[PDB]
């Protein structure tokens, strides 16, 4: 009933309670919505060349027996999502030396995954994921000391206690091209928890190419603590987003939007790109990014930023790239962009800017791309773009733009000359017509 | 070369299971085994698969498709199953299985369908297993009947395998059989 398409064996939905026969050379199958109720070492004998198997979203309660997988050496990758109540007893995955991928997400499996000896066969694995399960605590068994190539770590959607130097113990040495702690909540690693100074550095010894600690709350108390514990972890990219307690908010009390101390404990982590957005930053305050000194790349989208205080960008010598996209600035200064000399793609659309300050661009002189789409633009001063030497790109569109003259005078010029660069198109408000095509009977 | 997201092996490119919200890009031609199951694909852009004249499997089950784009199969002239359950389909595109004439498993249950645009299944003539249970089939509507009329007269490869057969396509709200409707109980007032 399976249907076989050269090496590939398609078996997705076929009321199977077995494994089928299948042609002994087929090196893909797909097993998952079947009824198969128990996996045992007679369940593979005749499909010794699998490379890839998926054996996903069996009814609920799938049991995988002892050596379920003894024979498989040339098994790379194996799938085993959505088995609800997934049963493994602790030799499942005998004979797996040469797995590289194994994915284990929403199979209500609980820490001893990770502690027990179930992954002790897996020398070769390099990616596991096990998202959305009832993982309380990280505590990977001694084995991981001696798996070279593990590099990624999905544990997304499990509500973590804590995260410690003791747990991640077996983890030290280890460089993660992808650790992804994404909405695992940490509710023990509050502002009032006794166990800071004893939870020591979870990730000591230990190397990151992207930190994922995204929906995670990140209130700046907290933060603050967190990298405080964390110092001297080198990361390459760090990912806060949705930080839904990050920052002041619109007008309000409880909380803090981030200071030059937050994030000091980043100082010598090497952080390349950092992403803070769809958080509740309210105010960007001074030196908040001062510790950020090799940045490249800034997200700040999504949050609820009015103000950009004095030197809230003191100490970002290596920036290009700034995203402020979906706030609530306002109006533009010269002082707000200081301190940003290398920036190249400046991203200003949707903040129901109603105004551009006389000298706004001008510590800018390598910037390239400049959004200033979706405000509320009628009008830039004279000359307001005359500096930006280095400019490829600009959005001006979806401004209401006032195109009387000679208020539209430079504007229209402007367009004209440069017509190239503009990316879309800016338009008169009542007319429609293009800004650019607006010639003054005088100036 | 395989796409990020996605995980290959021979003619076979799996990106199930990875919160795509589209399908990835620079999918190779030669691949007869597509898997985009699990993921949050909310739309398809038209001729999205128009590369892919070799694919014999595509796998779109448990995403969130609401309906689909005309003549998206139409290149897909190899293709022999097409999985679709637990989506939110809520309505099909006039002849969008049309030039499938090697399909054989068409997959279509856990859905949002209120009816069958007429002819939609007079092409696929290698149809072996179609699945059609757990949709609102509106039988008070007058569209209802080509449904009714096809299934009657193909009910041995209707929900086979124990999926309740041809009697498990069911009218929303009363539980009956569609098969069982008659032309005077339906109008075509209460189409919506
Ligand atoms: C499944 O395999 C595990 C591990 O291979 C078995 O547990 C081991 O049994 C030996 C005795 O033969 C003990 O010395 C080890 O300490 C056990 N390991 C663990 C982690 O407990 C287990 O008995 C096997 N179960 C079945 C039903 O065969
Ligand atoms: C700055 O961040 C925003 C939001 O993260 C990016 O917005 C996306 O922009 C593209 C096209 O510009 C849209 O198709 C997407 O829908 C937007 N996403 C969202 C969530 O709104 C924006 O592209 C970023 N800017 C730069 C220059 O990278
Ligand atoms: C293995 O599983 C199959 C199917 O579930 C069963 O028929 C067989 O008896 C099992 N064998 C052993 C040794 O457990
Ligand atoms: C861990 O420490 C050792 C010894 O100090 C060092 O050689 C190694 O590079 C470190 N590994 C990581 C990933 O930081």
């Amino acid at each position: 009933e399976c249907s076989v398409i050269g090496y590939n064996a398609i078996c997705i939905n076929r009321g199977l309670h077995q494994v089928p026969e299948l042609p002994a050379h087929v090196n893909y199958v797909d097993l998952s919505l079947n009824s198969i109720a128990e996996l045992n070492e007679t369940s593979f004998s005749r499909l010794q060349d699998l490379q890839f198997l998926k054996v996903e979203q069996q009814t609920p309660g799938l049991v995988i027996r002892n050596n379920t997988f003894r024979g498989l050496s040339s098994l790379i990758i194996l799938k085993l999502d959505y088995n609800q109540f997934l049963q493994l007893e602790t030799g499942a995955f005998n004979g797996l030396a040469n797995l590289e991928v194994l994915t284990l997400t929403q199979c209500n499996l609980d820490g001893a995954v990770l502690s027990g000896n179930f992954f002790k066969p897996l020398t070769s694995l390099e990616m596991l994921v096990l998202r959305d399960n009832n993982i309380k605590k990280i505590q990977p068994a001694s084995f991981f000391l001696n798996m070279r190539r593990f590099h990624v770590l999905d544990l997304t959607f499990n509500k973590v206690k804590s995260i410690c130097e003791e747990d991640l113990l077996n983890f030290q040495g280890k460089h993660f091209t992808l650790l992804r702690l994404s909405s695992i909540t940490l509710q023990d690693m509050n502002e009032y928890w006794l166990g800071w100074e004893k939870c020591g550095n979870p990730f000591k010894n230990t190397s990151i190419t992207t930190l994922d600690l995204s929906g995670n709350g990140f209130k700046e108390s907290m933060a603050k603590r967190f990298f405080d514990a964390i110092a001297g972890t080198k990361i390459q990219s760090l990912i806060l987003s949705n930080s839904y307690n990050m920052g002041s908010s619109f007008g309000h009390t409880n909380f803090k939007d981030p200071d030059n101390f937050t994030f000091k404990g980043l100082e010598a982590s090497g952080v390349k790109t950092c992403d803070l957005s769809k958080s509740k930053i309210f105010a960007l305050l001074k030196s908040v990014f001062s510790h950020f000194t090799d940045l490249e790349q800034l997200t700040l989208a999504q949050n609820e930023i009015n103000k950009i205080d004095d030197n809230a960008f003191w100490g970002l010598t290596h920036l290009l790239k700034l995203n402020l996209s979906q706030n609530f600035l306002g109006s533009i200064d010269s002082r707000m962009f200081e301190n940003l000399d290398k920036l190249e793609v400046l991203d200003l659309s949707y903040n129901h800017i109603r105004a551009l300050g006389d000298q706004s661009f001008l510590g800018l002189p390598n910037l390239k791309e400049l959004a200033l789409d979706t405000n509320q633009l009628k009008s830039v001063p004279d000359g307001i773009f005359d500096r930006l030497t280095s400019l490829q790109k600009i959005w001006l569109h979806t401004n209401p733009w006032d195109c009387s003259c000679p208020r539209i005078d430079y504007l229209s010029r402007w367009l004209n000359k440069n017509s190239q660069k503009e990316q879309g198109s800016a338009k008169c408000s009542g007319s429609g017509k293009p800004v650019r095509s607006i010639i003054c009977p005088t100036s | 070369a395989c796409p990020s997201q996605c995980s290959c092996s021979g003619t076979t490119v799996d990106c199930s299971g990875k919160s795509l919200a589209s399908v990835p890009t620079g999918i190779p031609t030669t691949t007869q085994v597509l898997g985009l199951s699990s993921n949050q694909i909310t739309k398809l852009e038209p001729g999205v698969f128009d590369s892919l004249v070799n694919l014999q499997i595509l796998v779109l089950y448990q995403n969130q498709l609401t309906t689909l784009p005309a003549g998206v199969f139409d290149r897909l002239i190899n293709l022999k199953e097409l999985y679709f359950s637990n989506n939110q389909l809520t309505s099909l595109p006039a002849g969008v299985f049309d030039k499938l004439t090697q399909l054989t498993r068409l997959e279509l249950q856990t859905n949002q369908l209120k009816s069958i645009p007429r002819g939609a299944f007079d092409n696929l003539k290698s149809l072996t297993n179609i699945y059609l249970f757990n949709n609102p089939w509106d039988c008070e509507c007058s569209d209802i009947l080509y449904l009714k009329n096809w299934i009657v007269q193909h009910a041995s490869i209707v929900n086979p395998d124990g999926h309740g057969g041809v009697d498990n396509v069911k009218c929303s709200g009363t539980n009956t059989p569609v098969r069982a409707v008659t032309e005077a109980s339906t109008s075509p007032s209460k189409c919506p």
